[PDB]
């Protein structure tokens, strides 16, 4: 047996922060 | 007023006049009904708010005009690329250093907006020379005299600057603003400090090397502790953060390790939410992926019944999360620590995963199988090993798999069956 090598990750978008935003009132 | 309007008042001699018509436009994009960006943009009104951001005598008609262009550029790539166009980035990194703080926090708003697209334009607005005057705004002594909406507003736009790939955040940037954000972890605001582990997951997601450069700041301890905290707004990026620290060298995950990350994996393991389930069970699983002795570590925290009971009674992806910790725990770990994983009852909810539709699991777990029949080889009890596997329904489901689901899950299938079962 040997050592499995690590998985990078799979990038998700569940509760990322805004790409954009914008001022209202 | 009407775009018309607004354009004959834009270019109007008078400056009072020319004023009340960026107003306008500006109130016409910050009100919430669906802006009319688009036909602003066709007004060719943008080239005139950039120039109006550079009259320091009227400082209304700069607060207006920046207003205006972030609400521009907070839409599509298209708009956002109108705005770039229009040379506004050198003209919000000068008025970064404007004498108002409303200007200068609409000048952030606007370029972590214009960041915020892509990787072209954050490498744009760091070219242009924005790091600096950003990371000075938040430099000041006490960071409770800055306003904690105006610190929030530059947090975000320091993570949309560390956010993004292909190309990675510059080297230049990341060096400069690193230390701030050690800095912001340190904080008590909520809201800032889920963006600051945020911009942190940014930069720890890619090669090893970043991943050196952010633990060698000696942040993964402050990251462990706010794993633990009771928001999951900040425990959702600082999980993140750790799991991709995890996915580097050996010395990383014994960083995260000696942080005491493990501690809080029995919560993460067993918490409400899907997604921090299957994110801590994937970090498991790159964890288990590392030495003997951090397995050791791993099984010593009494992790590995928690893993069986994900693998066993939980949703497909966490499931599969949890059969990759149980192949890397296999394929790294000592005899005896295959003999205590076999006793804590992994061989009946690892084979009753495969009747699952995944080639690609189906020949993980069969994998699995084979290394603990290899370690069964080691102390002498193959047989055993065989009888326990057929009683828990175990050679039913590996020769259900001789079905050529797949011609790679057949010839694993059928291995197995000559070398241990015929």
């Amino acid at each position: 047996r040997r050592r499995r090598r690590k998985r990078k990750r799979e990038w998700d978008d569940d509760d990322d922060p805004p790409k954009k935003r914008r001022r209202l009132d | 007023w009407s775009v018309d309007d607004i354009v004959k008042g834009i270019n109007s001699s008078n400056v009072e006049n020319q004023l009340q018509a960026t107003q306008a436009a500006r109130k016409l994009l910050s009100r919430e009904k669906q802006p009319p960006i688009d036909n602003i943009i066709r007004a060719g009104l943008i080239p005139k708010f950039v120039s109006f951001l550079g009259r320091t005598d009227c400082s209304p008609i700069q607060f207006e005009s920046a207003w205006a262009l972030t609400n521009i550029a907070s839409g599509t790539s298209e708009q956002t690329k109108a705005v770039v166009d229009g040379g506004a980035i050198p003209a919000f990194i000068s008025l970064l250093a404007s004498p108002h703080a409303h200007i200068s926090e609409q000048a952030v708003w606007a370029l972590g907006n214009i960041a915020g697209d892509g990787s072209v334009f954050r490498d744009l607005v760091i070219k242009y020379g924005a790091v600096d005057p950003l990371l000075a705004l938040l430099a000041v002594p006490d960071m409770s005299s800055l306003a904690c909406g105006y610190l929030r507003n530059l947090t975000w736009t320091l993570s949309n600057l560390c956010r993004n790939k292909n190309p990675a955040p510059p080297i230049d940037a990341v060096e400069q603003i690193l230390p701030t954000l050690v800095r912001l972890l340190h904080h008590d605001d909520p809201e800032v400090l889920a963006d600051t582990c945020w911009a942190i997951s940014y930069l720890t997601d890619g090669p090893n090397e970043r991943i050196g450069m952010v633990v060698k700041t000696g942040v993964v301890p402050q990251l462990v502790k706010l794993l633990g905290a009771s928001e999951l707004p900040i425990v959702t990026p600082a999980l993140r953060a750790i799991g991709n620290i995890v996915t580097g060298t050996d010395e990383q995950t014994q960083v995260v390790i000696d942080a005491g990350a493990l501690a809080v994996f029995p919560s993460l393991l067993t918490n409400p939410k899907t997604n921090i389930q299957k994110e801590a069970t994937w970090t498991m699983s790159n964890i288990t992926a590392g030495r003997q002795d951090q397995i050791q570590q791993v099984v010593n925290h009494g992790l590995v019944p928690f893993l069986v009971s994900v693998l066993s009674k939980a949703d497909f992806k966490t499931q599969k999360e949890a059969v990759w910790a149980v192949t890397n725990y296999t394929s790294g770990g000592t005899v005896e620590q295959i003999v205590y994983l076999v006793h804590c009852g992994i061989i009946e909810p690892l084979m009753n995963l495969l009747t699952a539709k995944d080639t690609k699991i189906i020949l993980v777990i069969l994998d699995a199988i084979s290394n603990i029949f290899q370690a069964a080889e080691k102390l002498g009890e193959t047989e055993k090993l065989s009888i326990m596997i057929e009683e828990c329904g175990g050679l039913d489901k590996i020769e259900a798999l001789q079905n050529h689901e797949n011609e790679s899950v057949y010839k694993a299938s059928l291995s197995l069956i000559e070398k241990y079962f015929s």
